[PDB]
């Protein structure tokens, strides 16, 4: 759809500006951490089935009032479809790592998404407390600071990475707020 | 005064069901339709029974022929639309096999889910028009009779529908006849075994939910399916 | 729009799936040759006004039958939008060398030409030959690097390809 | 087949549409890493019968309980049987590291592997711990190159979300 | 095809329906006019070899410029093929005024028209202005009859039209 | 509706194309026997409580079995809707002889007949003989013109042929 | 579907094999011919439109027969129709040498292509005739042998290519007859 290398031209297409080096180098740090960029999106993709059993476990072990019959989380079909929702939010946001932009979450996911769960009846709040816990094992799963899982890395400092998936993350919990 | 609350009735022509429903309605019908993409890309192939084409490029001219049906379903008359909510109602439980608590209890309230469920569950079975081949002239020619009597449903009077116009300009004008030529031919081109088991298929939606007590229009499914595959009886005026 | 982040991060959605290593490894080579392609984008920036009028009396030169009246060219009020209508193809072959694919190419300026020009009587045979003219009109070692020429010869073809 | 020849020139043909420049760049990832991807493809060659024998006592190391009669693993003969179905797992995923995607892997290993197992009781636990035992496996300077093991990991654990 | 046969005994089976006075009265305007329309045709039958010549070079005029090499008209062997292509469009205009629509022009001279011209450096800006030329030349009361130029020349900017 | 503008408007909106010469055409059928159409629409509106009553029991002779209880004619509360119903068939057919077709009957009195009067007990036999009686009541150079009992007397006879 | 990558590893399927130290030779050709691939496509998608109109008038060079009315190919729609059907064979055949092999090119146009040309009529003849002037014209492009087209390249062979391409032309001539 559209990404960092075509962010810069649509604010150019906007008032016709030729592109010369004055913005280049800012997409040239973007070229240099190309293996940089690619270094946090496999670390986040290789244990995706442990993130959407350790995210809605612990927001059951948080809150019981969805197990509860009656309440909104509780039977089988009912949880086949709360790991068919807590996926999908991790693979648009595996998009939106990656094209240095989260404008391919915004309108596959981020339109109307909202209340459509309250014409459906999810609690929100509960949506918010599972994305923080995905917030917070996946800047744990782009450095090395897990339990017991550490790949193989060359070292550095990659807090940019890191301050990208967190201004993601909240976009997702601000677009279902 | 009784500060104007005063109310009376309006015509809207639609589901009225809510401006929050309403913009709820095309969000999870375009999931039910990836949902359904899916499905199709199952395996990570866009299958070649979908076409949307011709051989020169011509599907942003065929983008104009899609957001004329955009606009044309939207510019239907108050007849049709409210027709078109409720046989697609009673379709929706005929496109779902089972019988829940949950699919006809979106498929019911929600219109644009049941219509995205009648065509995205029927175009990744291959029961539709112009995949399925037959064999001989006499399938062919029968597979052409049902064809017409869908002419005689969407043209039901001297006068042309709206909804068959498929095109706006003198360039879609042809575009939409060499379009379906090639799609046409890729049908027999596709495969010998996914064409194989659309003739099977073939039957999986006229003898189950098309024809129920007769057995001559059933026995007619199970002889010639690709005659039964055009039959196209969810009624949207094509 | 229309580049390899339309290819693979929409593939992947119209699968249903990750971004796998097959999606991971497509956009490798924009950065190994995103320097072959972003020195000829200075250049036609450079040259913005250069270029533009020795195109259009080139093009004039071999089409000079429009200055009667009752056709495309028939005061300097058309020549004035004329230069115009070069210069906005002119604009998005620019920006397909910073896009990486044809992305404002097709979506703003090539689909539905062949419903516009000789509706309103322009001649499309002048709007190929003017490109036509400026295909050729190259030199790899001597105006750019030998590693731009072929990201920019090979969209002004495409110009005379994409009205075919 | 899944590969990115199945999605653009299936995409161009759903599109009924030419081959342009979205469908020629998606291609060129291949080639940039095609030798990252085949250093990989000769070790799982190389270790074609070591890995298998070292993965089946491992996963029944953790999956014990199968000797008794009745079960999944009642005599040696399940056993000659089962070492077969782990290296018939082992020889798709070296080939979906040529090919590039999960071609090999979907139309014939992966798609209706939910309709089998349990069926013929056979444990679907003991199936994805047998290759997440493979999965952390790997050491990526000292085995392979270190772009070799990032197409072969991200398979393997693929092969517990696939059947998820 | 193209004629009112064309619309009411094809309705009529699109409808399902008998030949009812819907369709009975449509052809009765052939009748009345059938007079009008074949003095039409037996002009551009006299002039078949006479206004093919006058049209040519009328157009080479005003498209002088295709004497080159390289060109659409680059020897007379292109010349002898265009006085070909002319009349070929004028064959199908005589039929038109028989079977009363624009029967034999669009299924056979119109449709996909544009996809080849251009394609094969022919200009479709000349042909337009060939026939345009053609569109002028008349003289309704002198020539022909005053109820026989009205089928002729609305003909003849529709071949325009129909480009467009 | 349906008239001939229904057929020509309509088609070229369904092939997505201009008014050619073929719709041209189609509507000038219309005026030149419209002076045949329309001095037929004064005689039943002439004769619109003339007509109405010799019908009824020209029909009441030879269906002379109603005036029992328990059927469609057993008091003259439903004679007195029984010369309505025969006048609503007689106002729609005088309005077909102004739009051309048969544009008022098969939207309003014609579609559906077939699922309302047996259902009602009211026999369909009758209905048709009741028009029958109306269809052979003509006398072409002594009523009306000559030029306008053509389009009556195949209208009424088409009233039996769509029950059919 | 399969790429010439992907020749030798359906055959050692076969055998319940594996793609040992023994085969891949060829293919370490093949990778490390990646980027002399590259420079032959490059030269072939530039004028593309050139060789479906010096295809088709090639062919109407050599046979007047099909400009005659009541022929094959002489009217406007028909000859827009072959456009259609004379960049097919170039659109494939494309594919046959990005992807290395002809097995993109056996399903997707070979597929019942030689049935429906009787069933509508199109000489198979002519269709041969075309085909050998778009080999003819593809191997001076791929090569520095053109007329007046000369692009930038880098010296060295590149007869291999020269000879996957006539197997290639070939393959459809055998399909279309
Ligand atoms: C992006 C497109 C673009 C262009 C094409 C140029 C347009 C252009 N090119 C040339 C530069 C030129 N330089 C040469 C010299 C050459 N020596 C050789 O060995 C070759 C045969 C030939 C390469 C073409 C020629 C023939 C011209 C065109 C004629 C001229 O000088 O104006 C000049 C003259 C001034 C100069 O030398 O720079 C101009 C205005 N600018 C642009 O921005
Ligand atoms: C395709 C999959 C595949 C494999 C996994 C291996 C399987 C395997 N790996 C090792 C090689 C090994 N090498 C190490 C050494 C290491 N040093 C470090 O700094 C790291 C922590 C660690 C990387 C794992 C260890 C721990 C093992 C496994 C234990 C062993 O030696 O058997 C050995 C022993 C012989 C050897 O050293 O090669 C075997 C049979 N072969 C295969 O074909
Ligand atoms: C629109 C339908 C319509 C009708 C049918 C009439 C109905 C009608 N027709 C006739 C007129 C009639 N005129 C004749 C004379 C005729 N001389 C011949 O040479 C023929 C055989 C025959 C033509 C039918 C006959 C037989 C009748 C019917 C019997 C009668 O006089 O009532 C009369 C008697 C008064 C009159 O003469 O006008 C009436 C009420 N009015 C209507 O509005
Ligand atoms: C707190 C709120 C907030 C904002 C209001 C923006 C403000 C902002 N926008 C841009 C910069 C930009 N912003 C846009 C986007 C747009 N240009 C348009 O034509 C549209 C109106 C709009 C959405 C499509 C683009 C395209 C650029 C880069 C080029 C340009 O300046 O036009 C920049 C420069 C650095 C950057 O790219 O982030 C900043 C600080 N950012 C924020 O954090
Ligand atoms: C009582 C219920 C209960 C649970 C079910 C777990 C679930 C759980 N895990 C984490 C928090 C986390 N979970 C993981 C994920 C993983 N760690 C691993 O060792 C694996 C590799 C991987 C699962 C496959 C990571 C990396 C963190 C961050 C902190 C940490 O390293 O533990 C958090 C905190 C989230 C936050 O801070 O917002 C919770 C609630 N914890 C609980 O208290
Ligand atoms: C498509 C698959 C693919 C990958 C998985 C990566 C793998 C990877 N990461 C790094 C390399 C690096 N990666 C990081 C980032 C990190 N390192 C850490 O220890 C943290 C876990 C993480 C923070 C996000 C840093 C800081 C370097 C050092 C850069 C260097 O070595 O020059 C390098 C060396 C190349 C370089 O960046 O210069 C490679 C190959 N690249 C790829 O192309
Ligand atoms: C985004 C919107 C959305 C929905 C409204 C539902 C509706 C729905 N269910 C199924 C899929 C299914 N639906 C059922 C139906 C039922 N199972 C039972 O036991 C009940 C009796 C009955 C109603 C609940 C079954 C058994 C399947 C799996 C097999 C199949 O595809 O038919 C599918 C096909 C694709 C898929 O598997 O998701 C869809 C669209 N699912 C969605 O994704
Ligand atoms: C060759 C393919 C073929 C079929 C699959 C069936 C299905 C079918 N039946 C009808 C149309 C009809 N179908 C029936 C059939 C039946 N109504 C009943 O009460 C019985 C249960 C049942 C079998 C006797 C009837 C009575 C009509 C006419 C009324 C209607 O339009 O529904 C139509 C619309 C036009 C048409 O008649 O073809 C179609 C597609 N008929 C076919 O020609
Ligand atoms: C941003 C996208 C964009 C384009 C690709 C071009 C294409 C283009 N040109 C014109 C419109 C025009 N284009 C031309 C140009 C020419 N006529 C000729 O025969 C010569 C070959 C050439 C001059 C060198 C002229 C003269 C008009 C005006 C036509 C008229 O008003 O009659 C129009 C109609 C709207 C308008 O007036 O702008 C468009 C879409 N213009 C654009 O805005
Ligand atoms: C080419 C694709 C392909 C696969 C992916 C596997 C998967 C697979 N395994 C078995 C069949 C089997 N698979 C196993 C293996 C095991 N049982 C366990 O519980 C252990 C975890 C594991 C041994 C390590 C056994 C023991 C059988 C035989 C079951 C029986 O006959 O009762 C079958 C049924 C047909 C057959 O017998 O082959 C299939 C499809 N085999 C294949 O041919
Ligand atoms: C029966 C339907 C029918 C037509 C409507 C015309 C249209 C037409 N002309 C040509 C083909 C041609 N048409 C022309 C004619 C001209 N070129 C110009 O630029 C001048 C304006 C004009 C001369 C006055 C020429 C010169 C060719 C040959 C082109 C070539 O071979 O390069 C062709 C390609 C096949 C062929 O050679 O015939 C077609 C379909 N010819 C037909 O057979
Ligand atoms: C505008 C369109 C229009 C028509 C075409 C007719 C047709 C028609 N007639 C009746 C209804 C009727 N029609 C008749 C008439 C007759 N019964 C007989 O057997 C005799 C042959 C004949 C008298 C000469 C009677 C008696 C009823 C009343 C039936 C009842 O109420 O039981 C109805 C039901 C609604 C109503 O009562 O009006 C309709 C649609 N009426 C219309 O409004
Ligand atoms: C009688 C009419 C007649 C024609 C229309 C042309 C058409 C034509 N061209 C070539 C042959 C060729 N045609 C081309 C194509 C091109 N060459 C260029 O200079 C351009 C860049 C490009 C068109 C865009 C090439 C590269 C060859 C190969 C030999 C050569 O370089 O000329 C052949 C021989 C095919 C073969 O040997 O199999 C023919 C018949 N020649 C004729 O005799
Ligand atoms: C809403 C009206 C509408 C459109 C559609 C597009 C029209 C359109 N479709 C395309 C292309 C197109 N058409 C299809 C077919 C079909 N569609 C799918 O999303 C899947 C999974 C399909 C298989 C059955 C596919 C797969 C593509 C390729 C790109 C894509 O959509 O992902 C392309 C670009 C490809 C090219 O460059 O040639 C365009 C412009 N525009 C519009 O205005």
């Amino acid at each position: 759809m559209l990404d960092a290398f075509s962010r810069v031209v649509v604010n150019s297409d906007a008032k016709a500006a030729y592109v010369g080096g004055s913005d280049l180098q800012a997409l040239k740090s973007f070229i240099a951490d190309g293996n940089k960029r690619l270094d946090a999106v496999n670390s986040i993709v290789s244990n995706a089935s442990c993130m959407v059993s350790d995210a809605v476990s612990g927001m059951i072990c948080e809150n019981p009032g969805l197990i509860s019959p009656g309440g909104n989380c509780y039977t089988n079909r009912r949880m086949a479809a709360c790991l068919r929702d807590g996926e999908i939010i991790l693979r648009y946001v595996s998009y939106a790592l990656l094209a240095g932009d989260a404008s391919v979450l915004e309108d596959r996911c981020l339109n109307g998404l909202k209340e459509t769960y309250i014409a459906l009846g999810v609690p929100t709040n509960s949506s918010i407390r599972a994305v923080s816990i995905m917030k917070a094992q996946a800047v744990a799963f782009i450095t090395n600071t897990a339990t017991e899982r550490k790949m193989s890395f060359a070292a550095g400092d990659c807090t940019s990475l890191a301050s990208e998936v967190a201004s993601y993350f909240d976009r997702v919990g601000a677009a279902i707020s | 005064k009784f500060l104007g609350t005063l109310k009376r009735s309006k015509d809207p022509s639609g589901l009225r069901l809510g401006f929050y429903g309403r913009k709820a309605d095309d969000f999870m019908a375009r999931s039910i339709a990836m949902q359904a993409k899916a499905s199709a890309a199952g395996s990570g192939v866009y299958t070649t029974q979908c076409s949307e084409g011709a051989s020169k490029g011509m599907a942003e001219n065929a983008r104009t022929a899609s957001l004329a049906k955009q606009f044309r379903q939207a510019q239907r008359s108050a007849r049709e639309m409210s027709f078109d909510y409720y046989e697609g109602r009673k379709y929706a439980m005929k496109a779902v096999g089972h019988i829940c608590n949950y699919e006809e209890k979106i498929f019911q309230q929600y219109n644009k889910t049941a219509a995205a469920y009648v065509m995205g569950k029927q175009e990744t079975l291959l029961s539709c028009d112009r995949y399925a081949q037959p064999a001989n002239k006499a399938e062919e020619y029968i597979q052409k009779s049902v064809q017409m009597q869908m002419k005689k449903r969407s043209i039901p009077y001297g006068v042309y529908t709206t909804s068959c116009a498929d095109g706006t300009v003198k360039g879609m004008a042809e575009n939409a006849r060499v379009a379906k030529e090639s799609a046409n031919f890729r049908a027999r081109q596709m495969s010998a075994g996914a064409k194989a088991a659309a003739r099977f298929n073939a039957r999986r939606v006229a003898n189950d939910w098309h024809n129920n007590g007769c057995n001559y229009e059933e026995k007619l499914t199970s002889r010639f399916p690709a005659a039964a595959s055009s039959v196209r009886p969810t009624t949207n005026r094509y | 729009m229309k580049s390899v982040i339309t290819t693979v991060v929409s593939a992947a959605d119209a699968a249903g799936r990750f971004p796998s290593n097959s999606d991971l490894e497509s956009i490798q080579g924009n950065i190994q040759r995103s320097a072959a392609r972003l020195e000829a984008a200075e250049k036609l920036a450079g040259n913005h006004e250069a270029v533009v009028k020795e195109a259009g009396d080139a093009c004039f030169a071999k089409y000079a039958y429009l200055k009667n009246p009752g056709e495309a060219g028939e005061n300097q009020e058309k020549i004035n939008k004329c230069y115009r209508d070069v210069d906005h193809y002119m604009r998005l072959v620019n920006y397909c060398l910073v896009v990486g694919g044809t992305g404002p190419l097709d979506e703003w300026g090539i689909a539905g030409a062949r419903e516009v020009y000789r509706t309103l009587n322009l001649p499309t045979s002048a709007y190929v030959a003017s490109i036509a003219y400026t295909r050729d009109r190259l030199c790899v070692p001597r105006d750019m690097s030998a590693q731009a020429g072929v990201e920019f010869s090979a969209y002004l073809d495409y110009l005379i390809n994409a009205l075919s």
